Parts: C-alpha cells; structure tokens; sequence
C-alpha cells in the first residue's frame, strides 16, 4: 500500500459511505410513511 | 421488505466505515513508522 | 414502530461517526503533508 | 480548518455520538422487552 | 426477533467502532505533538 | 495509554468488529429468507 493508493481508497469508500447513507435516508423516510 | 432492506443498508454503511477505519489505522502506523 | 425508530437511531449514529471519520482523515493528511 | 478547531470538533462529535448511542441503547432495551 | 436481534449486532459494532475511532484520535494527537 | 497497548487494543477491537459484522451477515441472510 502506498500513500497514493490509500488516497484513492479513502476517496472511494468515503463516496460509498455518502452513497449508502443518502440511500438509508430515502429508505428511512419511506419506511416511516409506510407506518403513518 | 422496507425494514429488511434498511437493515442491509445500515450493515453496508458499517462495513464501509470499517474499511475507512482500517485505512486510517494504516495511515497512523505509516506516520508512526516514520 | 420501535424497529423503525432504532433504524433512524442507528442511521444518525452512523452519520455522526462518519463526520468523526473525515476529521481523522483530515488530521492524517495534514501530518503526512508536513513530513 | 485549523488544529485548534479540529480539537473542538472532535469533542463536539465525540459528545454528539455519545448521546446518540445512549438513545439507541435505550430503544434497543425497549424493543427487546417488547419482543420477548 | 430476527430484526431486533440484528439491530443489537449493528448497535454493538457501532460502539466497538466508536472506541476504535477514539483510538485513532489518540494516535493522531501523539503524532501531532511529535510532528509539528 | 502507550503505543504498545494502542497496537493491541486496535487488534482486539478490530477482531470484535469483524466477528460482529460476520454475525450481522449470518443474521442478514436469515432475515432475507423469512
């Protein structure tokens, strides 16, 4: 592993994280309207 | 299905946070190693 | 109902822990650039 | 962001999440009593 | 109960992750005193 | 806390997180079928 690769992996997984969370928000809000 | 899917998302969120953790630990070790 | 609120709880906590992750990533880059 | 701000932002988020976890713990305890 | 019991798991990894995180902070504070 | 200890607590919490996540994987598979 180098500091260059590490940067690339930090970026991608940060992106994945932003991605998954945004998607959990949509599902959350959805699961709630399904409940009210 | 909405509840079960959310659980999958929460898990995947964790899994990826864990990879970010391992990377920062690597980063801290390299710095320490210098 | 309780399942849906814990899902919300889990998510908020994932978010706060993400923001702490960016700060630790920030500090690592700072230090690394400095050397 | 400076180092001094980083420091205070760690404390804030450390506290911010301690409170969140405590709330999740409480709901987990309530969902488990309810479950049984 | 499957759902409830798994939420116990994900809550538990959160917590452990939080503490791992607190460990990386410490490491970052030692490294900043030395460097700088 | 010392660096030697730090390295050990990292390992230990890292292994626990991995047991924890793999259990969630176990469970997630179960839940997606029922």
């Amino acid at each position: 592993l180098t500091w260059m690769e590490w940067d690339r992996e930090i970026n991608n997984y940060t992106s994945l994280i932003h991605s998954l969370i945004e998607e959990s928000q949509n599902q959350q809000e959805k699961n709630e309207q399904e409940l009210l | 299905s909405g509840i079960v899917q959310q659980q999958n998302n929460l898990l995947r969120a964790i899994e990826a946070q864990q990879h970010l953790l391992q990377l920062t630990v690597w980063g801290i070790k390299q710095l320490q190693a210098r």
